């Protein structure tokens, strides 16, 4: 049937005609099987035939879908002529934000696009021909009346058609639950099920009366069903079975399929890691080619294993009680979370470890992760957890007062899991008395990739190291890390690059430069530094002097 | 009959993403659309409206109000609403005793909006965990948020206010967006008779916070005065005075330069010379004083830094060309984001009154912390622009008090 729903206008794009591409010659084959195809069709009311005033085409093909033949409309040309729509779904729900359903059933729209009518105004542009047999004569010219498949406003406009369809049933109905998906609908209550397959008959009906058909109670599906890659059962769900391929040999392409299938099995098994095994996919390698696995490559790998040996699952989401967020540091910049609301039965888990930044500090990093939890909350449940968090009030605090961003975490409790995140030093306030001053200073030839790094102190000691293959940055960083190494447990330092005072002063405790991990070491093991900033090329005490030796 | 509106040339409608909002959210905006709908104000759309701008509640008083993200969307009509019917801006505002500002916004509500414009106003309730399609609305309506309205309304609103601008002269009345200020040099209780009077005459036609304007002093960069000196006192005085040598012409520090010579420890005590402490005179005089030369350029864009001080202290900078300051400012008094959110409407407000235009913020927060929250402490109709930003070390250090 087509339905009956009110049409949904279409336009061309502005400024552009429609399609007008010329029909390639076909084989007897094929133009026979079009034929039997298009009278099928036209008698059902899905196309009808067009005088030759129609002055556009689009290209029709034909293929051996067994021994039946599938018309192919080639819309590649109208699709770039038709007017953007409105997308057809923004999200997919989560699984960790579905509540618990008693009985589940999942209907399947037959024949979706066939039956919903095309915008009269537009049918004219969907014009076809079915070529004459060595192209002799004048072939058969149709035109669609309902949604083509393969044109670019069908997922929509029928999603939409379907949306207007439901809504009545949805009103008179509150508390079923239906979900469009394509040609699929998702019906789920907490009705018993005699009472359930009941208003399953009357939605069928309510979807017949408008030109839908649906599959009998005979076809209906039943739990556990498999969706989206997770398994759904009534009162849990986990993702579809993750297999771990037990290989000799890793091809660039088998890794790559093992993070994916990791990466998902991270939304309910807590603590996956694949930090180490996508270190082996840095580079540039065909994917056909083998990469022997590193041994932390496969400690990941066999710690993985372990986590996955039995199978998890998740709960659903109790509306009438909070949420609850833990995270714990797995090293290395690696996080991981589990939010539930009772402990501890996981409405799901996840990781997260970016590199935002150049250096940053597990402080950094931890808020980081709550705001991307936080988001994700809001997404999925509409609504923030409280975080449970391994850092102290106190290190918190002290950090986010001193720091020139400002931040804004929700409801947190400290929760004692080590490791747990701390600042590992902290710069002085004020200069410190009795301490050594080194005046630093680095520079750096631009052409010659040359540099010089070195210092002077109020003590009267100095030291110039030369560097190659360096910049203005790097000697600047060298220069600092001199005076540490030669200073004893107080040291004040003074610096004209605000470069390196920038980095230094956000206590980084982490960066992908050598060097910055060999100043934090150093900053590490002193007692006391300050570090201080002062104007370069303004002959500033020992800055002047050390200036001259770089 | 509806006033045509045109996008900019060869420029296509909004198609911005709706951020994700919490359920009392969704739920507040669906109540209010409802509402609206059945009003006549707002329709239904289909999928054939690709368009899209975004939507937020805020609770400004103890109900929820819609608030449209319409930044893209008066970016594309600018032709329209600034060149075409632009809302001339009064250099006298600035000067008045008292500012009040009165929402006005009810007032759009009334007036059509041209049919062939609506589909670019769609805007989308998301649902949680995306379970349900997004309810999908235009605007039959001038919406609020829009700078076509004002530009529209401008001739009805001149006929609203002319028997009051005619009855008291001294007063000044001028609309941005959804806003009327109204500035006088009267007693404040006098000026509130004279507001009061006006709400009358807006009550007559459907239209159902006090600033002070001429108290909004210069926050001088400010120098030390001390007992002693060491060289890190110095060191750091000179470093602040070498920088602000990029604003203010005349800085002078080569008497401050001579005291540090050697490789001296930093805390070594400096005596001052003779030399120098006319220096710290002659800078200090300078630095209490405006800019020369530096003048508001209407073409050009207003563009506002803030930075983190700590203990609830904030300062900012409002300039056009980075170091020419038109104005400099502080912001004072919990929560990081509420402050920083709070720091923002202050100083759009007040460059709306001085120049009739929101700045563009440089934001020291990460734009994911400030999306998620500045909706729970935003209390204006308008948004102004923002971009995200790391502030340079001592910039902060050198416009502290
Ligand atoms: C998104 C979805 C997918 C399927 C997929 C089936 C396939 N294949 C089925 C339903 C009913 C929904 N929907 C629709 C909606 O709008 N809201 C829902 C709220 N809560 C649940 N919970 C829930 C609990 C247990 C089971 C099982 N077993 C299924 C769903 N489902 C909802």
């Amino acid at each position: 049937p087509i339905s009956p729903i009110e049409t949904v206008p279409v336009k061309l794009k502005p400024g552009m005609d429609g399609p007008k591409v010329k029909q390639w010659p076909l084989t007897e084959e094929k133009i026979k099987a079009l034929v039997e195809i298009c009278t099928e069709m036209e008698k059902e009311g899905k196309i009808s035939k067009i005088g030759p005033e129609n002055p556009y085409n689009t290209p029709v093909f034909a293929i051996k879908k067994s021994t039946k033949w599938r018309k192919l409309v080639d819309f590649r040309e109208l699709n770039k002529r038709t007017q953007d729509f409105w997308e057809v779904q923004l999200g997919i729900p989560h699984p960790a934000g579905l509540k618990k359903k008693k009985s589940v059933t999942v209907l399947d729209v037959g024949d979706a696009y066939f039956s919903v009518p095309l915008d009269e105004d537009f049918r004219k542009y969907t014009a076809f021909t079915i070529p004459s047999i060595n192209n002799e004569t004048p072939g058969i010219r149709y035109q669609y009346n309902v949604l083509p498949q393969g044109w670019k406003g069908s997922p929509a406009i029928f999603q939409s058609s379907m949306t207007k369809i439901l809504e009545p049933f949805r009103k008179q109905n509150p508390d079923i639950v239906i979900y469009q998906y394509m040609d699929d609908l998702y019906v789920g209550s907490d009705l018993e099920i005699g009472q359930h397959r009941t208003k399953i008959e009357e939605l069928r009906q309510h979807l017949l009366r408008w030109g839908l058909t649906t599959p009998d109670k005979k076809h209906q599906k039943e739990p556990p069903f498999l969706w989206m890659g997770y398994e759904l059962h009534p009162d849990k769900w986990t993702v579809q079975p993750i297999v771990l391929p037990e290989k000799d040999s890793w091809t660039v392409n088998d890794i790559q399929k093992l993070v994916g299938k990791l990466n998902w099995a991270s939304q309910i098994y807590p603590g996956i890691k694949v930090r180490q095994l996508c270190k082996l996919l840095r580079g540039t390698k065909a994917l056909t080619e083998v990469i022997p696995l590193t041994e932390e490559a496969e400690l990941e790998l066999a710690e993985n294993r372990e986590i996955l040996k039995e199978p998890v699952h998740g709960v659903y989401y109790d509306p009438s009680k909070d949420l609850i967020a833990e995270i714990q540091k797995q090293g290395q910049g690696q996080w991981t979370y589990q939010i539930y609301q009772e402990p501890f039965k996981n409405l799901k888990t996840g990781k997260y470890a970016r590199m935002r930044g150049a250096h940053t500090n597990d402080v950094k990093q931890l808020t980081e992760a709550v705001q991307k939890i936080t988001t994700e909350s809001i997404v999925i449940w509409g609504k923030t957890p409280k975080f449970k968090l391994p850092i102290q009030k106190e290190t918190w605090e002290t950090w986010w007062t001193e720091y020139w961003q400002a931040t804004w975490i929700p409801e947190w409790e400290f929760v004692n899991t080590p490791p747990l995140v701390k600042l590992w030093y902290q710069l002085e306030k004020e200069p410190i008395v009795g301490a050594e001053t080194f005046y630093v200073d680095g520079a750096a030839n631009r052409e010659t990739k040359l540099g010089k790094a070195g210092y002077v102190t109020n003590r009267g000691r100095q030291k110039v190291v030369t560097l190659t293959d360096t910049t203005n940055q790097k000697t600047e960083l060298q220069a600092i890390y001199l005076a540490l190494q030669d200073s004893g447990l107080e040291v004040n330092i003074v610096t004209d690059s605000q470069y390196a005072l920038g980095i230094i002063q956000a206590q980084p405790d982490q960066s992908e430069s050598e060097l910055v991990n060999q100043i934090i070491e150093q900053l590490i093991k002193k007692e006391k530094v300050y570090l201080a900033w002062v104007p370069a090329h303004k002959g500033i005490g020992g800055n002047e002097q050390v200036d001259k030796l770089v | 009959e509806t006033v045509p509106v045109k996008l900019k040339p060869g420029m296509d409608g909004p198609k911005v993403k709706q951020w994700p909002l919490t359920e009392e959210k969704i739920k507040a905006l669906v109540e209010i659309c409802t509402e609206m709908e059945k009003e006549g104000k707002i329709s239904k759309i289909g999928p054939e409206n690709p368009y899209n701008t975004p939507v937020f509640a805020i609770k400004k008083s103890t109900k929820w109000r819609k608030l449209v993200d319409f930044r893209e969307l008066n970016k594309r009509t600018q032709d329209f609403w600034e060149v075409q019917l632009g809302i001339p801006h009064p250099a006298g505002l600035k000067k008045k005793k008292s500012v009040t500002v009165l929402d006005v916004g009810d007032a759009y509500f009334s007036v059509p909006l041209d049919e062939d414009f609506r589909k670019y106003t769609a805007f989308t309730i998301p649902s949680i965990n995306n379970e349900t399609p997004g309810i999908r609305y235009q605007y039959n309506v001038l919406p609020q948020g829009w700078k076509g309205s004002p530009a529209i309304f401008q001739s009805s609103m001149t006929k609203i206010l002319e028997p009051f601008r005619k009855q008291n002269p001294d007063i000044v009345i001028y609309q941005y967006m959804d806003d009327l200020y109204v500035g006088s040099d009267l007693e404040i209780g006098q000026h509130r008779t004279k507001i009061e009077e006006l709400r009358q005459h807006l009550l007559r036609w459907g239209l159902t916070y006090e600033l002070h304007p001429d108290k909004w002093t210069v926050q001088p960069i400010v120098l030390p005065e001390k007992d002693s000196w060491t060289v890190n006192d110095i060191q750091k005085l000179v470093g602040k005075l070498n920088w602000a040598s990029q604003i203010y012409p005349g800085i002078k520090v080569r008497q401050l330069c001579k005291l540090l010579r050697g490789t001296k420890a930093l805390t070594e005590v400096i005596p001052l010379t003779e030399e120098a402490e006319l220096e710290l005179a002659e800078n200090r005089e300078i630095l209490k004083e405006p800019v020369h030369g530096v003048y508001y350029d209407p073409s050009k864009d207003l563009i506002a830094e803030i930075q983190k001080q700590g203990q609830g202290q904030w300062t900012y900078q409002i300039y056009q060309e980075p170091f020419k300051n038109l104005k400099t400012g502080k912001y004072a008094r919990t929560n990081d984001v509420k402050q920083l959110t709070e720091a923002v409407q202050k100083i759009t407000t007040e460059s709306i009154v001085i120049w009739g235009k929101t700045p563009k913020f440089k934001l020291p927060i990460q734009k994911e912390t400030w999306e998620t929250w500045w909706t729970e402490y935003w209390q204006a109709t308008w948004i102004p622009e923002w971009e995200f930003v790391n502030t340079p070390p001592l910039v902060k250090l050198w416009y502290q008090l």
